């Protein structure tokens, strides 16, 4: 376990040195300054540029994508903390990717279970859309009986973070005093789902075209409508299911989006 | 009846086709007679800018130009592509980029040696790394019966054909003994 902690410290240090190099050859520090002046909260990186300076990070970022991406976003937060500009945004800062994918450029027909857990880039036509809806992230409560403030965090399978918790909404103190929600301090995020189908120029003749489901959050919501031709970058993942303690072995799969073109 | 010694690959059709390719280049204004573009290249007027006349020329002709000239690397050998191929070339379709990949690269190095020694050395290092990443895959791929060698360069095709020939011979000898 401690070796895993040491490796994560090493990986975050490598990404932090790449981001906040003393004379930045790739100018991502100046792009961070532009991002914080504009009030945006995600940074777009060239995977081909990471590939030159840290190829052992870049090729591992495709196969072991979850741990590498978590380490990269932690390094981005430390790089922001070194600035003289202040972190206004209550949601964290995020990363999207562009570049050369090769093996992992796919279609809804060719996305199959060998690719689960990997970063992928996929193409198609938007065929459905949910309306934008708000989702709880953290809740802040005031205890009037004791003048203390309680907080709670929430997590879900559709989020990149693997960690899980009880997800019960708190109502009482440990001393069973009642609690009051602070709506001005609790944190929510915008949420949307959609689906993409094969392009009609590529689907083989006679057969029905195949399709894939997609999840988008925060600034990526409210960007698409039906009929749009899109290229989408994200992690391909699987979702379990339960009914009365009996589980069918057939699970559902989605793409958790990082970036849209 | 007099004899002239020439190159060891004088009669090679593949080498003649490799010499027949052309690259993008630029010539200084007024340092060469503008009859040249109609005489050699068949172009009525050169395209002109502040840097010089900009054209494409073949390699056999470019070796004869003892005057000043300059070279721009083609798309398949540009520096971003050099970084991509040096990063991972193990499964890329080199024949889709260029059917005479390594040969045209070696010609480009010999031409660029006088203009840009650092760029010439960088491209040579890239070529060595690219071939080292792929030779084992070629020699392994030759042993399958269903392989057809779609993606390989003309240089890599020789190794592929020799491997498939050896596999056919040993399988024919083995299947006598049933």
């Amino acid at each position: 376990d401690r070796a895993e902690d040491a490796r994560k410290q090493e990986i975050t240090e490598q990404y932090l040195n790449f981001l906040d190099n003393q004379a930045d050859t790739f100018h991502y520090r100046q792009k961070i300054v532009k991002m914080m002046n504009d009030g945006e909260s995600r940074l777009v990186m060239n995977l081909d540029e990471i590939r030159e300076i840290l190829p052992e990070r870049a090729e591992g970022l495709l196969t072991q994508s979850v741990l590498e991406m978590n380490c990269l976003q932690s390094a981005l937060q430390m790089a922001i903390n070194r600035s003289d500009v202040q972190a206004v945004v209550k949601t964290g800062f995020h990363v999207g990717f562009e570049g050369t994918f090769g093996e992992r450029h796919v279609n809804p027909r060719t996305l199959k279970s060998s690719y689960l857990g990997n970063l992928v880039c996929c193409e198609g036509i938007v065929t459905k859309c949910s309306t934008v809806r708000q989702k709880l992230l953290t809740s802040v409560h005031y205890c009037p009986a004791t003048n203390k403030v309680l907080e709670k965090k929430f997590a879900d399978f559709t989020m990149l973070d693997t960690a899980v918790t009880n997800n019960n909404y708190p109502t009482e103190d440990e001393n069973k005093n009642p609690l009051e929600t602070e709506f001005g301090h609790s944190v929510y995020k915008d949420h949307q789902t959609f689906t993409i189908q094969e392009l009609p120029e590529s689907a083989p003749a006679g057969q029905l075209p195949r399709a894939v489901d997609c999840v988008a959050d925060l600034d990526l919501a409210d960007r698409v409508k039906p009929g749009d031709r899109v290229r989408i970058i994200g992690v391909f993942r699987v979702l379990p299911n339960k009914q009365n303690g009996v589980s069918s072995g057939s699970f559902r799969s989605i793409i958790i989006i990082n970036h849209i073109q | 009846f007099e004899i002239q010694r020439v190159e060891s690959k004088f009669f090679d059709l593949d080498d003649i086709i490799a010499k027949s390719d052309s690259t993008s280049c630029t010539f200084e204004i007024g340092d060469l007679n503008p009859d040249f573009f109609q005489e050699m290249l068949g172009v009525s007027k050169p395209t002109q800018n502040a840097d010089g006349y900009g054209v494409d020329a073949p390699y056999w002709l470019l070796e004869s130009v003892r005057s000043s000239f300059s070279i721009q690397l083609p798309k398949a050998y540009s520096v971003n592509m050099q970084n991509v191929l040096n990063a991972d070339s193990k499964k890329l379709n080199l024949s889709g980029l260029q059917q005479h990949f390594y040969g045209n690269g070696m010609q480009l190095c010999r031409l660029m040696k006088g203009e840009n020694p650092d760029g010439a050395l960088s491209l040579a290092r890239c070529l060595v790394s690219t071939l080292t990443q792929r030779l084992g895959e070629i020699v392994s791929t030759a042993t399958h019966l269903q392989s057809k060698g779609e993606k390989f360069d003309s240089l890599e095709t020789k190794v592929f054909l020799e491997g498939k020939r050896c596999k056919e011979d040993i399988d024919t000898w083995l299947r006598q003994d049933n």
